[PDB]
């Protein structure tokens, strides 16, 4: 199922997934479609930090609902 | 026709590349876009032979470089290249802006300046070029005005121009890099900020984490006063509309949650933001604080060295 | 706030150098400050940075070397910045990280790092002078396996020795709008040396010499502990004038005040710093002729801080910061060390009644 991510360039992007599956594998899709390790993601949805062992049925997530994201640089 | 400028890039400088420049004269468009069309490699390395040709020690070197750049964000701009050759053409053109003479940067300026009024934007990749300019037109101190004067008619045309509500997220990131006095940071953050009015919603919360960056170095306090003013005026609407909540007030807690982890690493920005809030005489605390205020303060908290103050505040 | 951070780190210290292996399963907490780094002074940035490497390299913990290659890393990717604090960062990091695994791979390794931090900051003028003030500092402070020592002094004296020595060639490169000549020999040397320093074409080039000084006391301390305190390689350094313009008129070339002021105001600037080092270096030397010549270098500093103190009375603000009299006195200028005040020893010579006193002022 179709959601949405938004970063700190504005590149709305589009990632489809089942809600079942975990968070961990939308940082899996991030480095395949964005070329964005995970370690360095952080993910939010309605201020709420997303961690990676959960779900989108967890958080309660569903279609075209948009996600943010930020580049944690642990140096910079 | 490739190969005849790495036999002149390759020897001598000046002796063989300028003489290229005034022969050929048929143009320099066609044979760029349309090179990147069969081997993009070639293209990387073809820019590499005119910026060691053109050195703005004369006049027609200086011009071709003109042209070239203004070429080059066409075509940046414009095709539906590789990423690749992007990222390495903008780090190309970004390598080469230094011994410039003053008022050549003006015309590719008032170029991007355009860009940002009509120009098809589709990248914000053209505008790598704007920051780095900007600081090599101030430290050239002679008459172009001197550099400083025409940075600020620029950034004034910058904000006083309209921006295309899509790709202004871009534009506002651009100035982050620039050091800016706190009058041009002032001028395009309350600009920026009037912005908000005029938009869709989700895009607001990374808006407001380039804006932050940059405020790390400016008027802060301008900023929350106008993220207050936008989002307590707006709770007032939706309270009048009860008496469009699913994603507001997600976007809220997103903007709370960037403001906090923004907060993690500058501390001046947590005690100028609570001097903002702070009731003092109690009639502050009848035009300072809203709900959305509140639900701020109270996501701050969790930081250990904030624990007190805030609940002092809320509390008295 | 600072006093609580020193403090905490004062107690880290305390702990991992007591009892290491505990702090070991914490490592990933002690890596969770790597975030805030920006918010920290530099000083406890070097504390911090020892922490680490003290914590990574132990003998024991070659077990655990994934926090090793962890550090490695971050330190290659804070260089691999453009910008001042993180290049700097890294080089501070990766100056004391060097160092305390200095106490044979090993030695490969931290020569490959030298060398790499140097090719980052080998482009940027203040971050390539800091490398050489914390690995000085370092040498300084700090006494190791003099097997790395040896290896890097041999690359140091050969880049300084062919960087800015040049011939004593009455002509030099570069048409200044100057006289240029070889002032501030002693000459009581042999005027015909092959040694003698290309400053102010190196100078006007630049419109690698601000790194000068600072170069020179890294060399010394290398050469130092090489050899124990000898400086025969040396000793004819001090016989060098400087290829520069005539340098004494600062009431002549008036009203004429353009980037030529900045020029010559600046020269004499470094030319200072550089006697400074040098007074730093030859205080040590009980051989009396030797510190004729120092006493001659104070005579001509005095002078020399004379003239550049009229140049700014004369022309106001074509001011050098390179990181008014009162702070120019104390922190654009090199700090003497305590040993230079040997020269203490020595009795006055009055002028008028009958070692001058405005040096005797100076210190």
């Amino acid at each position: 199922m179709q959601i949405f991510v938004k970063t700190l360039t504005g590149k709305t992007i589009t990632l489809e997934v089942e809600p079942s599956d975990t968070i961990e594998n939308v940082k899996a899709k991030i480095q395949d479609k964005e070329g964005i390790p995970p370690d360095q993601q952080r993910l939010i949805f309605a201020g709420k930090q997303l961690e990676d062992g959960r779900t989108l049925s967890d958080y309660n997530i569903q279609k075209e609902s948009t996600l943010h994201l930020v580049l944690r640089l642990r140096g910079g | 026709m490739d190969q005849k400028i790495l036999s002149l890039a390759a020897e001598k400088t000046a002796d063989k590349l300028q003489e290229f420049l005034q022969t050929l004269r048929e143009g320099d468009l066609t044979n760029l876009l349309q090179n990147q069309a069969v081997k993009g490699k070639v293209a990387g390395a073809l820019l590499r032979a005119i910026f060691k040709g053109s050195p703005c020690s004369e006049e027609a070197g200086t011009l071709r470089r003109r042209k070239i750049y203004t070429c080059c964000i066409q075509l940046v701009e414009s095709g539906d290249l590789q990423k690749e050759i992007v990222s390495e053409i903008i780090g190309l053109l970004m390598l080469e802006a230094h011994h410039f003479p003053g008022p050549l940067l003006v015309e590719l300026a008032n170029e991007f300046i355009s860009a940002v009024r009509e120009g098809s934007l589709v990248n914000g990749k053209s505008l790598e070029l704007l920051p780095i300019i900007l600081t090599v037109l101030a430290t050239k101190k002679e008459n172009l005005l001197s550099g400083e004067e025409c940075k600020k008619q620029l950034i004034n045309t910058l904000c006083s121009g309209r921006w295309d509500q899509q790709y202004v997220i871009q534009l506002t990131s651009m100035f982050k890099d620039v050091p800016l006095t706190a009058e041009e940071v002032e001028f395009v953050v309350e600009k920026a900020l009037s912005m908000f009015s005029k938009m869709n919603l989700q895009e607001i919360p990374p808006l407001v984490y380039q804006l932050l960056v940059l405020s790390s170095k400016g008027s802060r306090k301008s900023v929350l006063e106008g993220i207050i003013a936008f989002f307590s005026a707006l709770d007032k609407q939706h309270n009048e509309e009860q008496s469009p909540s699913g994603e507001l007030r997600h976007v809220e807690g997103t903007i709370i949650l960037h403001i906090v982890f923004a907060i993690k690493l500058d501390y001046e920005l947590g005690r100028e933001l609570v001097k903002h809030l702070k009731v003092g005489q109690q009639g502050d605390s009848n035009n300072n604080l809203s709900p959305f205020s509140i639900a701020l303060l109270l996501s701050v908290t969790r930081i250990q060295r904030f624990q007190d103050q805030v609940l002092d505040l809320l509390k008295t | 706030n600072e006093a609580e951070v020193d403090t905490a780190l004062d107690v880290l210290l305390e702990l991992v150098v007591l009892n290491p292996s505990a702090m070991m399963m914490n490592a990933v907490f002690v890596k969770g400050i790597l975030d805030y780094l920006d918010n920290i002074s530099p000083q406890q940035i070097r504390k911090l940075f020892y922490v680490l490497s003290t914590l990574a390299f132990s003998k024991q913990n070659e077990a655990s070397s994934h926090i090793q290659d962890d550090m490695h890393l971050v330190i290659r990717k804070q260089l691999s910045s453009t910008v001042f604090k993180y290049k700097l960062i890294g080089i501070i990091g990766a100056v004391t990280m060097a160092g305390i695994m200095a106490a044979d791979e090993q030695c490969t390794q931290v020569t490959s790092l030298l060398q790499l931090v140097h090719s980052c900051s080998e482009q940027s003028p203040q971050a390539s002078a800091l490398y050489y003030d914390e690995f000085a500092n370092l040498i300084q402070h700090e006494k190791l396996d003099p097997k790395a020592l040896e290896w890097v002094g041999q690359t140091i004296c050969n880049d300084f020795q062919d960087a800015f020595v040049v011939d004593s060639c009455v002509v030099p490169e570069g048409d200044f709008p100057f006289p240029v000549k070889a002032l501030y020999g002693l000459e009581e040397y042999d005027t015909q040396n092959g040694i003698a320093i290309n400053l102010l074409p190196l100078l006007f080039s630049q419109d690698s010499p601000l790194c000068l000084a600072p170069y020179f006391r890294l060399l010394r301390l290398c050469v130092e502990r090489q050899h124990n305190g000898n400086l025969e390689e040396i000793d004819g350094l001090l016989d060098c004038p400087i290829f520069l313009t005539d340098l004494e008129p600062g009431e002549k070339l008036e009203s004429m005040s353009a980037k030529e002021r900045s020029f010559m105001c600046s020269l004499i600037f470094l030319t200072l710093n550089w006697f400074r080092e040098i007074v730093n270096a030859f205080c040590q030397e009980t051989s009396p002729e030797m510190k004729g010549k120092v006493l001659t270098r104070l005579k001509h500093i005095v002078e020399l801080q004379i003239i550049l103190e009229k140049y700014l009375a004369v022309t106001p603000d074509y001011v050098p910061p390179l990181g008014l009299l009162l702070h120019n006195s104390h922190a654009f200028f090199r700090e003497l060390d305590i040993e230079v005040f040997s020269i203490l020893h020595c009795g006055l010579v009055t002028k008028f009644i009958l070692l001058g006193p405005p040096e005797l002022l100076f210190l």
